[PDB]
C-alpha cells in the first residue's frame, strides 16, 4: 500500500545536519526528496524439433457458407 | 565502424548480410577475390543520412566485423562528408578500437 | 552542490590560474583529482567532494583557453568520461588492451569546415574497359 | 612510377614509404584487387582541390599486416583449428586440413599453417 | 590603362592583421559576432521524432538557456532554423515560406537523418529526399535521432563558425 | 475491358505507351514487371558509384495467381503487355 | 460535425443526362472565379488567360463515355474545384499547373540517347 | 533545358577529352564537364551556375563572400557544386578553380572602384590574369562577358576598360576565347531595375534619359549554357539585345505607374531637378564618405552614351534562340513591389507605354 514514506526511505540527495531540521520547518510537506539521485549508490558500478513446434501448427483457415450453414 | 583483427587482417569477409538486412538499405558492398585470395571487399560504403542507427549493424555481423561506436559528436558541415567510404570506415575502426573493447567486453555475457 | 561555499572551496585548492581558465569555458569553478591526461592533452579529473549531483563527478579541462571542442577527447578517456567504465584507460590491464600491428599516431579531432574535411571516393574502377586502339596492314 | 600505382600486384617491387600520399596505403604503393581503384587516380579529382591530402583517411593496408605475421605450425597432427584466436568474440571454428604440402590460410583471419615434417620444407 | 595585381596577397581567412585598421575592422567582427554567438535564438521548427531531442536540449539537465539559447516562434525573431524531422512534400513550399522570412544573417541547421539526406523513408512517394533541395544547410547533425548532446556538439561547431565571420574586415580588404 | 481506367488511376502518360510489361512464371503463380528502359535504367553515380536510376518501375512486381486473372488486370489498367509461357 | 465549404455528397448517379447538367454548371462555376484565382494566388497571368485554359482543361476531355467513370471523373473535379477555391493549394502548384509545357526526328534521339 | 541540355552524349572539348554524359537530364544526372564560373556569386552568376548545375555539370564557384556562397549548392547535387576561396591578387588561388575545369567563364566586372581595385584593374586586370591561367591549364573553352558598348577609345572608364578587356584575353586565352555582349538584363533584384524603382532617384531627369536594348537574364543564362556546350562557337563575338527599344525614362513613368504612385510623386521626392555640378559634385563627395557602392562619375557620363548595337556581332538567333521582350515579363519583376489586381499582359505594356508618351 503506498502510503506517505519518510525522506530518509528514498534513494535521494538528503540534508545533513541543522540544515535538515530547518528543511523540515519550512518545507510544506517534510516527507518529500529534492529528487537529485544517490552519487554514492545509484548507477555505481556501470554495466562494464517437433516437441517444441507451434508455427507449423497454425490454426487453419475454414470459411463457412450458406451452404455449409 | 570497420572492427580488425589484432593480426591486421580485416574481421569483414563480405557476406553481404549487412546489405540484406539494413533497413535503410544504407550498406552497399562490392567484393572480389584478394590477390592472396583470401575473400574481402574493395567497396563498402555507408550513407549516414540515409542510416537509422538501429543496430542491426552490429547484430548481423559473423566476426563482428561492423561495430557502432559510442561516439556521437562528428557533425559535418558539408553533406559529403557523411558518405563514408571504406577507408573512412576503417579510419574510425582503428580511431575507435579500444573504445569498442569496452563495448564488447561489457556487453559479451547478454550476446 | 551550488552555494558559494562549495565555489570558494574549489577557488582556494585549484589557485588563480586554473579557476581563471574555469571561468572562461566551464563557467564553474571545480576542483577534482587528476587522473591523468590522454595524447592530445586533455586532463582528466575526478571530483571526491560529496556534494555534486549524480552526473557532474567527472569533467575535462581542455587545452585550448578560447574554444573548446568535444571530440579532442581520445576515444578511450571517452568513454571514461561518459561513466560507461570505472576503470580509467591508463590503469587497464594487459590481458584486455588493444595490441595493434600499426603505428598508433597523435589524436586527431573531427575535421570539419577545415581544408582537411574527408572527402567521399569510390573504391571501385569502372566496370567496363575500352578497347586499345590497334591496326594491322592489309597482308 | 605510374605503373605500378594504378596495377594490382603481390607485392610491391619498391620499399614503400609512409609519407607518400600517391600510394594506395602508407604500407603499401600497388593495389591489393583487381577492381579496387588506384588512390593515384581518385585524389585527382575535383573535389580534392584545395582539400588537403594529408589529413585524408589513409589506413594501412590489411594484405601486409598479416604476411608480417609468422605462420603458426602444429606439431604430430593433420587438422589446424583456428577460431579467431580471441575467445568467443571471434570468428566461427573452422578445421584446416594440412594434407597439402604448402601454407593454407585460415578462412577468416588469414592465419597460415603447416606441419612438424614440412617446417623445413614450407619455409624454403 | 595601367594595371598591376600582385601575387602573394593572400586570400582572406588566411591574410594576417596588418596596419591598426585590420585591428578595428576585426574587433568589430568578434564584438558583432560574439553578439550572435551567444543570443542563438534558433526556431521551433520541430516536425517529427527529431523534434523529441530538441526538447530535451531545454530541459534543466542540458538547458540550452545558460547558452543564451532562446527558441523564438516567430521566423523575424528567429536567426536560426533547426529542420528536424521529416521534410514531405507536402511541407516542403512551407519550409521555403519559412526560411525566406528571416532576416538576414541566417542559418540553417540540418537534424537526424530524414532532415540530411531522406533517412528511413528515402524511398518514399511523398518524402522529399534531404532538406538541402530546398533550404541551404549550414551543418548537418547525424542521428536517429541525435542525441541530446549531438544536437549541442552540432549547435557549438556552428557557434565556432560564426565566431570565424570576418564581413566588417572584408570590406576593408577583399572590397 | 473496354474501360478506360487510366484517367482514374493517376499514371503517367508514359506507362499507356512507352513501357511494355511481361507477365512470366518464375512455380505456382504469374507475376507483371515492366521492361527496361533503353538508356537511363542504371548509370554508374560519378561520385560513389551508386546504381543510379531514372526508371520508376524497376522495383516493381506485381504477384498474381492465375493467368486469365493477370491477363484482365493489364487490359483494364490499358498495359500494353506479352506473355511468357513457361518451358515443361 | 460540420462539413466544410463547397461540399458535396459523394452520390453514385445512375443517369446519363443529370450528368450532362451536372458538368455544365461546374464549368461556369470556374468560369465565375476567374478573378479570384487570379488575386488568390497572385497568378502572373491576367483573368482572360485563366479562361483560356480552364477552357482547354474542359475541352480536353469531353469525350469520355462510360457512365461509372463519368462520376469518377466528375467526383475528383469537384475536389479540385473544392481544393482551389477553398484555397488550399500553395501558390507554387497552380504557378506550376499552367506552366506545364513538337517532336524530333529519329538521327535526333539517336545521337542524344532517344529514351 | 527541356529535358536535356547536351546536344549529343558524347563531346570531345579542344584538349581531348573525351566526355560522356549519363541519366535522363534530372538532378541525379550528369555531363562529364566541369565549368568554373568565376563571379558566380553576383547577379548574372546566380543564373549560369543555377543552369549549369541542374543539367549535371560540375561547377567550381571562386568567392571572396563567404556568406554568399552558401545558397548556390542547393541547385546541385552531392559533390555537382565546389566552392574555392579566392581574390584576383592570389595567382595560386585561380589556379584552384581551373585545374580541374574544361568550361572557364567569366563574368567579373565592376562599374565602381572602391579603395582596392580600380574599373582598370577588375575588367582587365581579373580577366587577363583569369584568361591567361586558364590557358596554361589546358582549358578548352573560356567565355567572356563584357559591356554592351564595349570602345577601346571611348571616354567613359567602364566602356573602355571593358573594350582593352577584350583585347588583352585574346593576347593572353588566344584564338579560343569568346565574347559576349549582354544588353541590360533585367530579373528578380536586377541592378539595371533596382535603380529605376528607388524613390529617391537624385538627378532622375539626367540618368533615366539614356537608351537601352533590354534583354531577359534568363535568356542571357542560357545563352552562355547553349555557347558553354557547342565548341562551335569559339573566338566569336556576340551582342545579346532585345528587339523592343526602351528607355529608361520611358520605363521609370511606365513602372511608377503600375505601382499607382496625386501630390506624391511631387513631394516624396520622384523628380528632384539638381544642377549637373552638384550632381558630378555629389558623386566625388561620396567616393570617399560612403562604404557601400553608391552613384559614380562614370554613370554621369553614361547617362549621356546612348546603346549602340555592333554589326560584327551576332544575334540570339544566331544560337537558335529568339530573345523575348520586356513587354512579356516587365509586369511581373516589379509585381513585388506593386480590391482586384489588374495584371498588365504583354499587350497592353503598350498601352501602358501609350499613357506615358500622352502629355
Ligand atoms: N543586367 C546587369 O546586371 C548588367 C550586366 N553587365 C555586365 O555583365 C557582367 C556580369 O556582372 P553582373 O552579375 O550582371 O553584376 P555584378 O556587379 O553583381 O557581378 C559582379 C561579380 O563579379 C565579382 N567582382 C566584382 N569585383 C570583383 C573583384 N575585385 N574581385 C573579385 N570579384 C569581383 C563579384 O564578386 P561578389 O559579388 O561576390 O563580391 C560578383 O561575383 C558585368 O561585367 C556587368 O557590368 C553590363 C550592364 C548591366
Ligand atoms: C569597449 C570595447 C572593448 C572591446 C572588447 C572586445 C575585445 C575584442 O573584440 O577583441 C577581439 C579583437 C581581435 O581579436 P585578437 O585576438 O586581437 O585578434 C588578433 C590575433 N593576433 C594578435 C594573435 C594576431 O581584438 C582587438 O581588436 C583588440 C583591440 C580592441 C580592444
Ligand atoms: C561598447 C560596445 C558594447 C560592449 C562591447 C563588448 C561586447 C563583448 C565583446 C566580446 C569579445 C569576444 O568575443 O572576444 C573573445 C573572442 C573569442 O576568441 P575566438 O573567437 O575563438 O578567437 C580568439 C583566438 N584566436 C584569435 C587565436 C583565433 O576573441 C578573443 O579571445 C579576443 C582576444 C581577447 C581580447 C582581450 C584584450 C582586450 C580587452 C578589451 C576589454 C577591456
Ligand atoms: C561614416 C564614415 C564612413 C567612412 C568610409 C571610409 O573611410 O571610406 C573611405 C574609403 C573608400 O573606400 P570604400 O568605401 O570601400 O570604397 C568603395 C565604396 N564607394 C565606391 C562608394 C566609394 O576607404 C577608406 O579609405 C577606408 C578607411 C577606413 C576609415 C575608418 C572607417
Ligand atoms: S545501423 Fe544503419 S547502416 Fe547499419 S544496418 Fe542499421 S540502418 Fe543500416
Ligand atoms: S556481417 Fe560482418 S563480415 Fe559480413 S559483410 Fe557485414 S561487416 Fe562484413
Ligand atoms: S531522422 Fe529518425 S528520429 Fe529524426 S525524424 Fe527521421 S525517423 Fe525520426
Ligand atoms: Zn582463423
Amino acid at each position: 500500500s503506498g502510503g506517505p514514506v519518510p525522506v530518509f526511505k528514498k534513494y535521494t540527495t538528503g540534508s545533513k545536519g541543522i540544515w535538515e531540521k530547518i528543511r523540515q520547518l519550512l518545507t510544506l510537506v517534510p516527507n518529500r526528496s529534492t529528487g537529485n539521485p544517490l552519487v554514492k549508490n545509484y548507477r555505481v558500478p556501470p554495466p562494464g524439433y517437433y516437441d517444441r513446434d507451434h508455427r507449423r501448427n497454425y490454426p487453419r483457415l475454414v470459411a463457412f457458407d450458406q451452404t455449409k450453414v | 565502424a570497420l572492427r580488425r583483427y589484432p593480426s591486421g587482417e580485416e574481421r569483414c569477409i563480405a557476406c553481404k548480410l549487412c546489405e540484406a538486412v539494413c533497413p535503410a538499405q544504407a550498406i552497399t558492398i562490392e567484393a572480389e577475390e584478394r590477390i592472396d585470395g583470401s575473400r574481402r571487399t574493395y567497396k563498402y560504403d555507408i550513407d549516414m543520412t540515409k542510416c537509422i542507427y538501429c543496430g542491426y549493424c552490429q547484430e548481423s555481423c559473423p566476426v563482428d566485423a561492423i561495430v557502432e561506436t559510442p561516439n556521437v559528436e562528428y557533425a559535418t558541415e558539408t553533406r559529403e562528408e557523411l558518405l563514408y567510404n571504406k577507408e573512412k570506415l576503417l579510419a574510425n575502426g582503428d580511431k575507435w578500437e579500444q573504445e569498442i573493447q569496452y563495448a564488447l567486453d561489457a556487453d559479451a555475457p547478454y550476446r | 552542490s551550488s552555494s558559494i561555499q562549495r565555489t570558494l572551496r574549489n577557488l582556494w585548492k585549484n589557485g588563480f590560474k586554473k579557476s581563471f581558465k574555469q571561468l572562461q569555458g566551464y563557467n564553474d569553478i571545480k576542483s577534482g583529482r587528476l587522473v591523468g591526461t590522454d595524447s592530445f592533452g586533455n586532463k582528466f579529473y575526478e571530483v571526491d567532494d560529496p556534494v555534486e549531483i549524480h552526473m557532474r563527478t567527472r569533467f575535462v579541462e581542455y587545452t585550448g583557453f578560447w574554444r573548446q571542442d568535444m571530440s579532442e577527447v581520445e576515444p578511450g578517456w571517452h568513454y571514461w568520461l561518459a561513466y560507461g567504465t570505472d576503470v580509467p584507460p591508463n590503469q587497464l590491464k594487459p590481458e584486455e588492451k588493444s595490441v595493434r600491428a600499426y603505428p598508433v599516431k597523435k589524436h586527431v579531432p573531427n575535421l570539419t569546415y577545415t581544408d582537411g574535411a574527408y572527402v567521399p571516393y569510390n573504391t571501385a574502377r569502372p566496370k567496363c574497359a575500352t578497347w586499345d586502339p590497334k591496326v594491322t596492314e592489309r597482308p | 612510377s605510374t605503373k605500378e600505382l594504378t596495377t594490382a600486384r603481390i607485392k610491391d617491387i619498391s620499399k614503400p614509404d609512409e609519407n607518400n600520399l600517391q600510394q594506395q596505403a602508407p604500407n603499401r604503393i600497388s593495389p591489393w584487387s583487381k577492381s579496387q581503384k588506384p588512390r593515384a587516380e581518385a585524389q585527382d579529382n575535383v573535389r580534392f582541390a584545395v582539400k588537403d591530402l594529408a589529413k585524408q583517411p589513409r589506413p594501412y593496408a590489411a594484405i601486409d599486416l598479416i604476411y608480417k605475421q609468422p605462420i603458426r605450425y602444429i606439431e604430430h597432427d593433420n587438422v589446424a583449428v583456428c577460431d579467431g584466436n580471441g575467445g568467443a568474440q571471434g570468428h566461427p571454428k573452422v578445421y584446416i586440413n594440412l594434407d597439402q604440402n604448402k601454407a593454407i590460410p585460415c578462412g577468416y583471419c588469414g592465419l597460415r599453417f603447416a606441419q612438424a615434417a614440412f617446417k623445413e620444407d614450407i619455409e624454403s | 590603362y595601367s594595371s598591376d595585381l600582385p601575387t602573394d596577397i593572400p586570400v582572406l581567412s588566411k591574410r594576417p592583421h596588418t596596419n591598426l585598421l585590420d585591428y578595428t575592422f576585426t574587433t568589430f567582427d568578434k564584438m558583432k559576432n560574439w553578439a550572435r554567438k551567444s543570443s542563438f535564438w534558433p526556431m521551433t521548427f520541430g516536425l517529427a521524432c527529431c523534434a523529441v531531442e530538441m526538447m530535451h536540449v531545454s530541459a534543466p539537465r542540458y538547458d540550452q538557456d545558460r547558452l543564451g539559447i532562446i527558441f523564438r516562434a516567430s521566423p523575424r525573431q528567429s536567426d536560426i532554423m533547426i529542420v528536424a524531422g521529416t521534410v514531405t512534400n507536402k511541407m516542403a513550399p512551407a519550409l521555403r515560406q519559412v526560411y525566406d522570412q528571416m532576416p538576414y544573417p541566417r542559418w540553417v541547421i540540418s537534424m537526424g537523418s530524414c532532415a540530411n539526406g531522406g533517412g528511413y523513408y528515402h524511398y518514399s512517394y511523398s518524402v522529399v529526399r534531404g532538406v538541402d533541395r530546398i533550404v541551404p544547410v549550414d551543418i548537418y547533425v547525424p542521428g536517429c535521432p541525435p542525441t541530446s548532446e549531438a544536437l549541442m556538439y552540432g549547435v557549438f561547431q556552428l557557434q565556432k563558425k560564426m565566431m570565424d565571420g570576418q564581413t566588417h574586415r572584408m570590406w576593408y580588404r577583399s572590397y | 475491358t473496354d474501360l478506360a481506367k487510366e484517367l482514374v488511376s493517376g499514371a503517367p502518360k508514359e506507362l499507356i505507351t512507352e513501357r511494355v510489361a511481361r507477365i512470366y512464371q518464375e512455380t505456382e503463380t504469374w507475376k507483371i514487371d515492366w521492361d527496361i528502359l533503353n538508356k537511363g535504367n542504371r548509370w554508374e553515380n560519378d561520385l560513389m558509384g551508386y546504381q543510379s536510376s531514372s526508371d520508376y518501375m524497376q522495383g516493381t512486381i506485381l504477384k498474381f495467381d492465375t493467368r486469365e486473372g493477370a491477363i484482365r488486370f493489364a487490359k483494364g489498367q490499358g498495359w500494353d503487355y506479352y506473355i511468357q509461357e513457361p518451358k515443361v | 460535425t460540420n462539413p466544410t465549404a463547397f461540399a458535396q455528397t459523394t452520390r453514385y448517379v445512375k443517369d446519363s443526362t443529370e450528368m450532362r447538367t451536372l458538368v455544365l454548371n461546374l464549368y461556369r462555376r470556374y468560369l465565375r472565379h476567374s478573378r479570384g484565382f487570379v488575386n488568390n494566388y497572385n497568378l502572373d497571368i491576367p483573368a482572360s488567360q485563366v479562361r483560356t485554359k480552364i477552357r482547354q482543361e474542359f475541352e480536353r476531355q469531353r469525350f469520355v463515355k462510360d457512365l461509372p467513370l463519368k462520376n469518377v471523373l466528375y467526383m475528383k473535379a469537384q475536389m479540385e474545384f473544392q481544393e482551389l477555391v477553398n484555397f488550399w493549394k500553395q501558390q507554387c502548384h497552380v504557378m506550376q499547373y499552367f506552366e506545364s509545357i513538337k517532336g524530333d526526328s529519329f538521327v535526333q534521339k539517336f545521337l542524344k540517347g532517344a529514351q | 533545358v527541356s529535358t536535356f541540355p547536351l546536344k549529343s552524349d558524347i563531346n570531345i572539348t579542344k584538349s581531348g577529352k573525351t566526355l560522356l554524359s549519363v541519366g535522363q537530364g534530372g538532378r541525379s544526372s550528369r555531363t562529364g564537364f566541369t565549368a568554373t564560373v568565376f563571379g558566380g556569386t553576383g547577379f548574372l552568376g546566380r543564373v549560369v551556375v543555377s543552369k549549369l548545375a541542374k543539367h549535371g555539370t560540375n561547377v567550381v564557384v571562386p568567392f571572396r563572400n563567404d556568406r554568399a556562397r552558401r545558397q548556390l549548392k542547393v541547385n546541385g547535387d552531392l559533390g555537382v557544386v565546389n566552392f574555392v576561396e579566392f581574390d584576383i591578387r592570389n595567382l595560386k588561388s585561380i589556379e584552384d578553380s581551373v585545374k580541374y575545369s574544361d568550361i572557364v567563364i567569366n563574368l567579373i566586372g565592376t562599374e565602381h572602384f572602391s579603395k582596392n581595385f580600380s574599373i582598370e584593374d577588375v575588367n582587365i586586370g581579373a580577366a587577363e590574369r583569369i584568361a591567361k591561367a586558364a590557358k596554361e591549364a589546358g582549358v578548352s573553352r573560356l567565355i567572356h562577358v563584357s559591356s554592351y558598348n564595349a570602345n577601346p577609345s571611348s571616354s567613359s572608364d567602364f566602356y573602355a576598360t571593358k573594350g582593352i578587356g577584350e583585347q588583352v584575353v585574346r593576347d593572353n586565352f588566344g584564338p579560343d576565347a569568346t565574347i559576349v555582349r549582354p544588353a541590360p538584363m533585367y530579373f528578380r533584384n536586377s541592378p539595371f531595375l533596382n535603380e529605376l524603382l528607388q524613390i529617391k532617384a537624385l538627378g532622375g531627369n539626367v540618368i533615366f534619359k539614356k537608351e537601352v536594348y533590354p534583354v531577359h537574364a534568363l535568356q542571357v543564362g542560357e545563352a552562355i549554357e547553349r555557347i558553354a556546350f557547342d565548341d562551335a562557337t569559339a573566338g566569336q563575338t556576340y551582342e545579346l539585345f532585345g528587339k523592343e527599344r526602351y528607355s529608361k525614362k520611358e520605363l521609370r513613368e511606365m513602372i511608377k505607374h503600375i505601382i499607382h504612385i496625386g501630390y506624391y510623386p511631387y513631394s516624396a521626392g520622384f523628380y528632384l531637378p539638381a544642377p549637373e555640378p552638384f550632381l558630378y559634385a555629389f558623386a566625388l563627395i561620396r567616393q570617399y564618405i560612403s562604404s557601400q557602392p553608391r552613384f559614380n562619375v562614370d554613370q554621369l557620363k553614361r547617362s549621356h552614351i546612348n546603346q549602340e548595337i555592333d554589326q560584327s556581332a551576332k544575334t540570339f538567333t544566331d544560337l537558335g534562340m529568339v530573345p523575348d521582350e520586356l513587354s512579356e515579363y516587365l509586369y511581373r519583376y516589379v509585381k513585388p513591389h506593386i480590391q482586384n489586381r489588374t495584371v498588365y499582359s504583354k499587350e497592353d505594356i503598350e498601352k501602358l507605354r501609350d499613357y506615358v508618351n500622352t502629355p
